[PDB]
């Protein structure tokens, strides 16, 4: 369950930093595919290593204090309300 | 009422409890188990709030949407002719067979009320099928459409078996709209955050997510096309605005607004695609097995309650002697035209009756004349058993009994003991039968009897007669005991005329059938027409723990053989 929960806090941590990429990617994604006067192509160019730079260093709003271990001591079964309660009911 | 009378009846009433009990857990099991089984998808939409979006999602704009790309309006049903039928068939595990339909025009009868037109495919083989409208009957091939009658059909990769047959609606596209918008929910989850939670319910998991995912995805393109609508619209203008230095400035503008249209991005998002749960979400079977449980137990309970608090039988000898009515016996059921006390002389009704022969012989000393009246309340409540069987018991003891049948209106003695009809009771009292005549021996008894005779159309009018106390001054000379079998004293009068010839009158109370108002009516009628009633005898006793708990003792009594 640790190796799950430094997983899960690892895709989340790769996912976040690509999400607010990807409304650039997005936009970097059809510029590529809009690439073909010549001065605008210029003008294309400054804007194709913008979305480039700009997607590179989109990394924020989440970092891990502290990764994941496992409590030794197990939550459940309560021993000793279980037991009390067994008392009790009896 | 206490804890021990409440404990009482419910044991007593075991059997209705658990009928009824039983009766409504079968049903709640059966509701749970051939109920169809309704699944949920859910998609999860992330907005870049989230107020306004809900409404729009279920619009019939964007769910109008999803009926035309799906052809939702196309409605089929596998047909089974009962309302179980297709619960039952799942159990069995019959996989349902579906069919694919891309094309369907009805011939939209659209009359006052069905809107709804719909017709029957018969499945034939894997290829080709039939189709009954209103009888008439069409056959299809899969592939070649169909264009005869005003019917258009067009059915693809036919899923079934042949024989099955499916009921093929075209529900009108409102109709459509308002089946999924009824099943359709739209959540926020976090009632700031910008994720939508889409949840959709029915009874096919794989078709759910399909619809599902077409929602999403209309709303998906419409979402982003208004974003992609604004710079649309701003390209779109300078497109029309384009005329050298501000025209190259224009270029600069007119590919930054081509980049953002051809981004598009909505707000809205998704970020998970429909998929089904599973695990259907009702009928929840825990819930409905476990009220099915609790409805059958209040509902047994309450009937086990009314039926207590209304009942107004004897239960106890004791009921009777609060009022101060003597009870010589009590006389269980015996549950094994035959004498019981000579059928079965060691049954447990027999032993009672031994007891009221004992009770009898301290009870019928200073008394007048060894004649004995056994009447009661109520018909059928063991007077001619008590009787008949006293007499039985008397008899064995070496004593001469006669047994007389003065019952004129129902008595069947004659039949119980083996008779010669002729010459019963009516025949001497009319005058047309002798005293020696009429008096004839049980074979299997020891005592002899004079039967009822031909039914007389005046009963009481002929125990009126003298001769009546004739026979018995006659009998009482000849015989030790004279047992006289008379009608209900609520019913007629036969036995306040009799009980004036008899030394001992003893009324005999039918266990749940008879009142104690009943039986103390029925006392005093007698008091006050000069017969003094001894005592009472309580008959059919059934053992019972609500008298165990309320009383003492259930009054049954105990058996006692050696077994061999
Ligand atoms: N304690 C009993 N046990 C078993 N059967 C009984 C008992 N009392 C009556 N019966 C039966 O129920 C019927 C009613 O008895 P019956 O003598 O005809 O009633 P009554 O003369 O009071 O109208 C009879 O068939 C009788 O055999
Ligand atoms: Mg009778």
């Amino acid at each position: 369950i640790s190796h799950i929960l430094d997983s899960i806090s690892q895709n989340y941590l790769a996912q976040n930093i690509a999400r607010q990429a990807a409304q650039d990617a997005k936009s970097l994604e059809f510029l590529n595919q809009q690439l073909p006067g010549r001065a605008v192509y210029l003008q294309l160019l400054n804007r194709q290593q913008e979305l480039n730079i700009a997607k590179s260093s989109a990394i924020g709003n989440v970092r891990i204090i502290d990764n994941a271990v496992t409590d030794p001591n197990p939550v459940r079964p309560k021993k000793t309300i279980i037991i009390v309660i067994g008392v009790v009911l009896g | 009422i206490d804890l021990g009378r409440v404990i009482g009846e419910l044991i007593d009433h075991r059997k209705l409890i658990i009928s009824i009990t039983s009766v409504f857990t079968l049903f709640a099991i059966l509701y749970a188990l051939l109920a169809t089984p309704i699944y949920e998808t859910d998609a999860l939409i992330q907005i870049e709030q989230s107020a306004p979006e809900t409404a729009l999602l279920q619009s019939r704009m964007i769910l109008g949407k999803t009926i035309d790309d799906l052809n939702l309006q196309i409605q089929i049903e596998q047909k089974y002719f009962p309302v179980i039928g297709r619960g039952l068939a799942r159990l069995m595990g019959e996989k349902p067979g579906n069919i694919d339909i891309t094309r369907l025009y009805l011939p939209d009868s659209d009359d006052i009320s069905n809107n709804t037109p719909s017709i029957i495919l018969t499945v034939k083989d894997k290829e080709n099928y039939s189709i009954n409208s209103d009888g008439i009957q069409l056959n299809g091939v899969v592939g070649t459409l169909l264009n005869e009658k005003g019917i258009s059909l067009l059915v693809n990769e036919i899923d079934a078996k042949p024989g099955d047959q499916f009921v093929i609606t075209q529900l009108p596209r409102l109709k459509a709209i308002s089946d999924l918008l009824k099943s359709f929910s739209v959540a926020d989850l976090g009632k700031d955050t910008g994720m939508l939670t889409l949840t959709l319910t029915g009874d096919n998991p794989k078709r759910i997510s399909h619809i599902l995912d077409s929602i999403s995805q209309n709303y998906l393109a419409q979402n982003i096309a208004r974003q992609a609508a604004q710079d649309a619209k701003s390209l779109e203008f300078l497109n029309q605005q384009l005329p050298r230095a501000v025209y190259l400035q224009l270029l600069n503008r007119q590919q930054e607004l081509n980049i953002a249209k051809s981004s598009a991005i909505g707000n809205v998002r998704i970020i998970d695609n429909a998929v089904t749960d599973p695990n259907p979400v009702r009928p929840k079977k825990t819930i409905i097995i476990v009220i099915g449980v609790v409805l059958g137990l209040i509902v047994s309970v309450v009937l086990v309650l009314f039926q207590v608090f209304l009942r107004r039988g004897i239960e106890s000898p004791e009921q009777l002697e609060e009022i101060g009515i003597n009870v010589y016996a009590s006389i269980p059921i015996s549950e094994w035209d035959t004498l019981l006390a000579v059928g079965n002389p060691a049954d447990l009704a027999v032993e009672a009756i031994r007891g009221l022969r004992t009770s009898l012989h301290f009870a019928m000393m200073e008394a007048k004349n060894n004649v004995l009246m056994i009447s009661g309340a109520s018909p059928s409540a063991g007077m001619t058993f008590i009787s008949s069987n006293l007499a039985a018991t008397i008899a064995i003891t070496g004593k001469k009994v006669l047994f007389i049948d003065a019952d004129l209106r129902k008595g069947y003695a004659h039949k119980m003991f083996g008779h010669k009809n002729d010459k019963g009771l009516s025949e001497f009292l009319s005058g047309q039968a002798a005293a020696e005549m009429i008096i004839d021996k049980v074979e299997g008894g020891g005592f002899d009897y004079i039967g009822r005779g031909q039914i007389p159309p005046n009963p009481a009018e002929l125990l009126m007669h003298p001769r009546f106390e004739q026979l018995l001054n006659w009998a009482s000379q000849n015989y030790d005991l004279i047992i006289i079998d008379t009608p209900p004293i609520l019913a007629v009068t036969d036995a306040a005329i009799i009980g004036r010839y008899a030394g001992t009158c003893l009324l005999v109370a039918r266990f749940e059938k008879n009142t104690v108002k009943e039986i103390d009516v029925s006392m005093k009628r007698f008091e006050q027409s000069g017969v003094v009633v001894k005592g009472c005898i309580l008959n059919g006793v059934v053992k019972k723990a609500s008298s165990y708990y309320r009383y003492g003792h259930n009054h049954y009594g105990y058996s006692y053989y050696d077994k061999k």
